[PDB]
RNA sequence: CAUAACGUCGCAAGACCAAAGAGGUUUUCUUGCCAUCGGAUGUGCCCAGAUGGGAUUAGCUAGUAGGUGGGGUAACGGCUCACCUAGGCGACGAUCCCUAGCUGGUCUGAGAGGAUGACCAGCCACACUGGAACUGAGACACGGUCCAGACUCCUACGGGAGGCAGCAGUGGGGAAUAUUGCACAAUGGGCGCAAGCCUGAUGCAGCCAUGCCGCGUGUAUGAAGAAGGCCUUCGGGUUGUAAAGUACUUUCGCGGGGAGGAAGGGAGCGACGAGCUCAUUGACGUUACCCGCGAAGUAGCACCGGCUAACUCCGUGCCAGCAGCCGCGGUAAUACGGAGGGUGCAAGCGUUAAUCGGAAUUACUGGGCGUAAAGCGCACGCAGGCGGUUUGUUAAGUCAGAUGUGAAAUCCCCGGGCUCAACCUGGGAACUGCAUCUGAUACUGGCAAGCUUGAGUCUCGUAGAGGGGGGUAGAAUUCCAGGUGUAGCGGUGAAAUGCGUAGAGAUCUGGAGGAAUACCGGUGGCGAAGGCGGCCCCCUGGACGAAGACUGACGCUCAGGUGCGAAAGCGUGGGGAGCAAACAGGAUUAGAUACCCUGGUAGUCCACGCCGUAAACGAUGUCGACUUGGAGGUUGUGUCUCGUGGCUUCCGGAGCUAACG
RNA sequence: UUCGGGGCGCUUACCACUUUGUGAUUCAUGACUGGGGUGAAGUCGUAACAAGGUAACCGUAGGGGAACCUGCGGUUGGAUCA
RNA sequence: UCGGGAGAAGGCACGCUGAUUAGCUCGCCUGAUCAGUCGAAGAUACCAGCUGGCUGCAACUGUUUAUUAAAAACACAGCAC
RNA sequence: GCCCCGGUAAACGGCGGCCGUAACUAUAACGGUCCUAAGGUAGCGAAAUUCCUUGUCGGGUAAGUUCCGACCUGCACGAAU
C-alpha cells in the first residue's frame, strides 16, 4: 500500500472496535519488528506468521472489562511528511501510561527504551 | 493627517454653523480647513466661543463628532489664530488656556 | 657605459638585460640608495547558494549565442573588431515597471515570526548641477585639473572670484531639537634622527525635566478632641493630630583646605650606547571630595457612571455641553460646571502621534468548504506531484563520528570592580547553516533482475426509452366538400362586446394538413450532463455474469491545452394548425399601462450557423481497504423454501453532523 | 638635433547635454455627465414580510425610486379535510 | 472585412577615380569592398505626394444640366411588398 | 353599382382644460377630475427639423452670434409617409 505501517496499525484500531479475537496484516520485517514492542508492552496477547503461501502475521489482540488495552494508535510520521526526533525531543505519551515506538539505528524502540540508549529517530506511532 | 503627524496646520475656508443629528439639536461651531497635507477637511471648534475668521489660519488635533457625522477632527486652541477659551476656570489643558492670577 | 648574484626569450637541454649621496663621538659608525627572494598587511577578478512588491509587464534577443584569428588590459571575457556558424533566454517568471543604502544588530514575541536598521562597528554610494580624463601604490580625486549649465559677488565692464549635503551660525520650513563656548597637559594621528611643529580627532564645560537614576520641601510631640468649611433625624457627625504651638536635625548659603586623571627632552655615572640616578613643568577647578558654621526652607498635575481604585452639595437643565464604545442632559443628573471630600502619582503629571499580542481571523505548530464565506459544469490530457511485492549494486536524499568555519560586541550564567545600581571586567555554556574526511544504509531516489492477488484482453452468454439515420399507425383540433337541421349559441362572480333564420353552434360522411404522442407510467427505467419515452430495420457506445484461458502493473491525479456542454435570444432560408410576449379591444377598479374575456406579431415548428451559462443541487470529485444487520427489486451462478457476485431503493449497529440527516 | 628623430602646431574618426518625429506611463486641472452614501416628522403609490388575509423560485426580456413588478417557458425545495 | 493602411511618418546614403570581391555561361548585366579625392550643392541638368486631426453628407466604382450648377442630386448589389 | 356591414393604414391623422403633491419661487415629472375616446407607453430634442435666440450654465480663448457637452415647455420630432 501506500504507507503499509498505517494500514497494519488501522487494521488492528479497527479489529479491537469489534473485538476480534485475531487479525491478518501482511508480513513485512518491519512490521514484525513493531509487532514485538506491542506484545512486550502488553498491549497484544503476541502474533505468528500465517499463511498458505503468502506471508501474513497473524496478531491476536486482547481486551479488558472497563477500557481496551490499547485505547488509542495512530501513526504520527506519514509519507507525506517524515517526522524525527532528537533524543530530548521523544515526547512521553500520557506520562508513561502510554509509549511512542521510534525507528534508530540501534533498531526499532519504544521512548524509555530509545531514550535509555541515547538515540532518536523517526517517531513510528504513538500509542 | 497624512504623514501620520500628530498635528496639521492648515487655512480656515469659511467658518459656519452646523445642527447636530436625530437625538441633539444646537448650532456647532465647525469651519472647513486647507490642511497642508493638501486635503480639505471640516473641523470641530471647541469652546464657548471663538475668533476664528476667513484667513484664521489653525492646527489639526484630530477627533470625530459623533453629533456630526464628518467632522473627524478637532481644533486645538491656544495655537496660531485661535485664542484660547475666555474665562476658563476649568481644564484649561484643553482649550489652552493660560492659568489666571 | 661597465660586472650577472639573477632574471627574460627560442630551441631545447641557446642567447640577451641593472643601479645618487649625506652626517659625524670620521679609517669607524649613523641615515640613505640600487637589484633579487621572502615575510607582514591590504586588495582587483571569478564562482555555488541566498537577497522586496506588481504579470491589467509575456514572448524576447543581432553581437544577440557560440567558434577561429586579432585588438585591448595587471588579467579572463564579444570586453571590442573581422570572418564563420545560428544560436541563446523564457511560466523553477526572463524583459519591463515600482520601491528602498545593506548588514552586524535593535524592538517585540513562548516560539516561529513580525517590524526596523536611529546611536556605535563593517561595507557601499555621494561634496554648486552634469560629464570626463590626467598624475599616481592608491583618488577620476571637498580646500587638483578640463568642458557644459544656472546662480551670487567684484568690476575703470576689458575681465575676474566662488559654491556650508565640513564645524558653528543666519534666514526660510516645521508640532519640535542646543554653546558662532574652554582646552591639548592626557590618549591617538601626520612629518622629523631628535629637539620639535601641526592636530575645535578628542577630552570637557554651556543650554533643554528629552530620558534614566539619586536627593530635598522636615523629624518627634501635640485635643474623646480649637477655629473655619461641610453635613445633620441639630443629639451629633466629618475634615484631624491634620494646623497652631513645644523640642530636634538642618538641603541651600558662608569660611578654610583642596584631588586622582602625566614621563621624558636636559644634567651626573657609564664609551653623550645599554642600564642606573637626579631635576623642571598641568584645561575641566580652586570643581569633586573633606572639615567648620548654619536658616525649615517650592508642589503639582490627572482622575472619582461602568471597564478603573475614588463621594456628596450646589448650578444648569436634551439648553449649554460631554462622548474611545455603550451612552448622558427635556427641573432630584456620583458621567456636564463649581465646591468639600476622596483615589493615583509626584516634580512631575496629563494629552496627541507611532510600534507589539490578543487573531488558531491564512491555522507549518493551529483552521475550514451539503445549508453559516467556500469543489472548479463535465470529459480528455501535458508538465508536475505521488506510486504495489521480492532480491542485488550504487548511495544522491536521509542519518552518524571527526574536523574547519560560524569576527567583536550583544544575549544567557557565574564571579569580580565603581559604597549600590546603571555601567564595566574576567571566565563559562549553547549555535543552525556550509566546506572537508570517514562510516551506516532501514526508508526515499537511481540502476539491474524477478512476481500476481491491480488493470487490460480472450471465449461463451445477458438485460436496457443509451446514441445516430431511414421507414411506419390511431385519437383529437383547424380548414375544405356533401348531407341533415333549430333558435339561440357563446362567455362570466354577474354580464356585455361578439356570432346567428343569403343558416354558424350541435350531428353524420369524405378529404387535407401540421403538431403532439391519450392506458400501460410508476412512487419505475436510461444517459456524463441537458435531456429521453408507439413500432420496424440498419449503424454504433457503455455495461454485467460465467470459464479462468492470455498480457502483466504498462498506475493515480492532473496547472496549461483541447473537446463537450439546457434554455434564452440572434443570422439566413422554409414553414405556420394551435398557442402566445409586444400589442388591438372589452371588463374589473379609486387607478390596472395586472389578474378575467375577445383578437393578435415575433416566437413557438424544420434546416444550417452562433453562445457557454444555471438552486449545471445529493447546493457533499475519482480509486482502494476497513466497519451489525433487516427488507423490496433488476441481472448471473450455485448443492435454488437458500448461498453467492454486480446494480438499483427503503429501514437502520457503531460512528459521524450545529440541527436536518 | 649626433639629422636617426622628437616636441609645438594642424587635420580627421569617435564622443555629456540638447533638438526633431513617434510611442508608453505618471501627475495637476476640467465642460458635461452617471450612479452612490448620509441627514426626527416633505411626496406618489404599496411591491414584501406575514399561510396574514392574490405561492415561491428560476432562465431570459422590458420596465420602475427599490426590494421588485410584469411577459414567456420550466421546476416544487405547489397551497388546501372535500 | 488583416487584403490593407505604408513609397504612413521619420532618418541616413546616394559624385568622381584607382585597385578588387561576389552572383552568372556571359553581357558593352547586377550587388558590394578598400583607399584616394573635388564642389556651396553628387537623382549637381531632366522626371517627381505637401502632411496630420476634428465635423457634416453620400456607403464605395459609377451617372447627370452637349453652350454658367457633377453636388450631400441620379444609379448600385442587398431588403421588402 | 350604391346605401348598409366588415377586413385592410407599404392613403389625410389626433394626443386638451382643471386639482392635489412637490420646490425658497416658476417649470417640467406622477395620479386623478372634467370635456370629446385617449392625452403621446417602447423609443428620440434649440437638431441641416426652434421663430423668439449671439436661449441658459459651462469648457475652450486675453476676447469666439463658431464648435462641443447639458438643460430643454421640441412656433408646426417620431418609426419601411
Amino acid at each position: 500500500m501506500q504507507d503499509p505501517i498505517a494500514d497494519m496499525l488501522t487494521r488492528i484500531r479497527n479489529g479491537q472496535a469489534a473485538n476480534k479475537a485475531a487479525v491478518t496484516m501482511p508480513s513485512s520485517k518491519l512490521k514484525v519488528a513493531i509487532a514485538n514492542v506491542l506484545k512486550e508492552e502488553g498491549f497484544i496477547e503476541d502474533f505468528k506468521v500465517e499463511g498458505d503461501t503468502k506471508p501474513e502475521l497473524e496478531l491476536t489482540l486482547k481486551y479488558f472489562q472497563g477500557k481496551a488495552v490499547v485505547e488509542s494508535i495512530q501513526r504520527v510520521s506519514r509519507p507525506g511528511l517524515r517526522i524525527y526526533k532528537r533524543k530530548d525531543e521523544l515526547p512521553k505519551v500520557m506520562a508513561g501510561l502510554g509509549i511512542a515506538v521510534v525507528s534508530t539505528s540501534k533498531g526499532v524502540m519504544t521512548d524509555r527504551a530509545a531514550r535509555q540508549a541515547g538515540l532518536g529517530g523517526e517517531i513510528i506511532c504513538y500509542v | 493627517a497624512l504623514e501620520a503627524c500628530p498635528q496639521k496646520r492648515g487655512v480656515c475656508t469659511r467658518v459656519y454653523t452646523t445642527t447636530p443629528k436625530k437625538p441633539n439639536s444646537a448650532l456647532r461651531k465647525v469651519c472647513r480647513v486647507r490642511l497642508t497635507n493638501g486635503f480639505e477637511v471640516t473641523s470641530y471648534i471647541g469652546g464657548e466661543g471663538h475668533n476664528l475668521q476667513e484667513h484664521s489660519v489653525i492646527l489639526i488635533r484630530g477627533g470625530r463628532v459623533k453629533d456630526l457625522p464628518g467632522v473627524r477632527y478637532h481644533t486645538v486652541r491656544g495655537a496660531l489664530d485661535c485664542s484660547g477659551v475666555k474665562d476658563r476656570k476649568q481644564a484649561r489643558s484643553k482649550y489652552g488656556v493660560k492659568r489666571p492670577k
